[PDB]
C-alpha cells in the first residue's frame, strides 16, 4: 500500500499539461508537427510567468491533480500494522479522535504496560 | 438429601467438539493480526498483573520443612 501511494502521488498528485493541436474535424497534425509545438511549450524551458500567444486552434488543457485521500490510506495502514504488532497507534505518528484523553487513554496505555 | 446428584446433566454418547475444532482455535490464535491481538489483550487484562497467595492463620502453620521454619504461604 505504501508503494501504491508513492506511485499514485507521482502520476496523480501533480497537474500535467495537455496541449491539443488542430481544429476538431480540421486538418490532421502528425508527430513531426507536434515536435515543434513541444519545443514551444516544453516544461523544462518554461518559467512561472511565461505567456502564450496562439491562433484559435491550439488548446492548452490541464490534467488536474486528481483527489485521493492518501492520508486516510496511510492512517488505515498504520492502524493495521500498529494493532498487529501490539503497539499503540501513537507509536506510528498517527493520531485518533476521542482516544487521546480520559479513561480511553488510561485503558490503552495500561494494556501496553 | 442425597450423596449423588439426582438431576441429570444433558450429555452422554453424543449424536461436544473434535480435535479439528481444537485446531481451529489454534489457527485463529497463531494467525496473528487484529483478532489475535485483541484476545491477547483480554488475557493480559484478566491475568497480566500476576498474583498473591494468602493463607488464613498462616502464622499458626509454622513448621520445620527441612531444618528451617516455614509457613504454608512460604512453602
Amino acid at each position: 500500500n505504501e508503494a501504491a501511494i508513492n506511485q499514485a502521488i507521482e502520476l496523480h498528485g501533480f497537474p500535467q499539461r495537455h496541449v491539443k493541436v488542430g481544429k476538431e474535424d480540421g486538418a490532421p497534425v502528425r508527430d513531426n508537427d507536434l515536435r515543434r509545438v513541444r519545443t514551444i511549450f516544453d516544461p523544462r524551458t518554461t518559467d512561472a510567468n511565461t505567456a502564450y500567444f496562439t491562433g484559435q486552434d491550439v488548446d492548452v488543457e490541464t490534467l488536474e491533480a486528481h483527489n485521493f485521500d492518501y492520508s486516510a490510506i496511510h492512517e488505515m495502514d498504520m492502524r493495521n500494522l500498529t494493532t498487529a504488532l501490539g503497539l499503540p497507534l501513537e507509536a506510528g505518528n498517527v493520531g485518533a479522535d476521542g482516544l487521546g484523553s480520559g479513561k480511553p487513554a488510561e485503558l490503552r496505555f495500561a494494556l501496553l504496560k | 438429601a442425597s450423596s449423588t446428584p439426582q438431576t441429570n446433566v444433558d450429555s452422554m454418547g453424543g449424536g461436544d467438539l473434535t480435535f479439528e475444532d481444537l485446531r481451529d482455535i489454534k489457527d485463529v490464535r497463531d494467525s496473528g493480526g487484529q483478532v489475535a491481538q485483541l484476545m491477547d489483550y483480554k488475557a493480559l487484562l484478566n491475568f497480566g498483573e500476576g498474583c498473591e497467595i494468602h493463607v488464613e492463620g498462616d502464622d499458626e502453620t509454622k513448621q520445620l520443612v527441612d531444618g528451617e521454619p516455614m509457613t504454608l504461604s512460604e512453602w
